[PDB]
């Protein structure tokens, strides 16, 4: 379950704010994404995040 | 920028901030209407901010201009990061001492050349601390061999390493797309690395001298 994976910033150096599902907190949180090599627990909005992972 | 120093207000006139509600990448002004940055900094709704020092407060020397076009290199590879270069056309031309363009290189720089890297990225290697003002870092270009030994099978002919093998001085998240200027010419674009300021893990940059023809022609036909 990719929804349980920790957020992945990646090797690139942008500071792009994305969302990841935090199973411990039971909610989607923000984190800094570097701009490349995104894993699946990486969403552009909280709504996308909740729709895909909500309740995992 | 980890281990750098405060550049000083508008001492890097070609430095721009790409803003999408907040600073997410840097870029260089190479023409009154064109900015060069990294392809991984591609985003919709980009507003370019020029004449910036403190990115959090309006100081009076700024020019915010939205992008009208964003052209990513046709051969940019998101997996390998090869050809990590992008051109942004401003909706209107910038008014050029505090805002000025940087020259494209006539030739590639050699290992050992000292360059100036700048940006508003993270200043901590172990932690998160984003500065208000622009940070600067002088780092030398490293040889192709050491760059390749640092990142086995990951360095292409379009990338170069710069920094210190001891670590402590490097670019970091939020610096992407920014300039690596050597001898007054734009030689690199902040691109990727492994963590920030880690020992034996120098930063990797897009080798600009390899794209000068594409840049000049692309700007002219758009
Ligand atoms: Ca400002």
């Amino acid at each position: 379950d990719f929804c349980l994976e920790p957020p992945y910033t990646g090797p690139c150096q942008a500071r792009i704010i994305r969302y990841f599902y935090n199973a411990k907190a039971g909610l989607c949180q923000t984190f800094v994404y570097g701009g490349c090599r995104a894993k699946r627990n990486n969403f552009k909005s909280a709504e996308d995040c909740l729709r895909t992972c909500g309740g995992a | 920028i980890v281990g750098g120093y405060t550049c000083g207000a508008n001492t890097v006139p070609y430095q721009v901030s790409l803003n999408s509600g907040y600073h997410f990448c840097g870029g260089s002004l190479i023409n009154s209407q064109w900015v060069v940055s990294a392809a991984h900094c591609y985003k919709s709704g980009i507003q370019v901010r020029l004449g910036e020092d403190n990115i959090n407060v309006v100081e009076g020397n700024e020019q915010f201009i939205s992008a009208s076009k964003s052209i990513v290199h046709p051969s940019y590879n998101s997996n390998t990061l090869n050809n990590d270069i992008m051109l942004i056309k401003l909706k209107s031309a910038a008014s050029l001492s505090r805002v000025a363009s940087i020259s494209l290189p006539t030739s590639c720089a050699s290992a050992g050349t000292q360059c100036l890297i700048s940006g508003w990225g993270n200043t901590k290697s172990s932690g998160t601390s984003y500065p208000d003002v622009l940070k600067c870092l002088k780092a030398p270009i490293l040889s192709d061999s050491s760059c390749k030994s640092a990142y086995p099978g990951q360095i292409t002919s379009n990338m170069f390493c710069a920094g210190y093998l001891e670590g402590g001085k490097d670019s970091c998240q939020g610096d992407s797309g920014g300039p690596v200027v050597c001898s007054g010419k734009l030689q690199g674009i902040v691109s990727w690395g492994s963590g920030c300021a880690q020992k034996n893990k120098p930063g990797v940059y897009t080798k600009v001298c390899n794209y000068v023809s594409w840049i000049k022609q692309t700007i002219a036909s758009n």
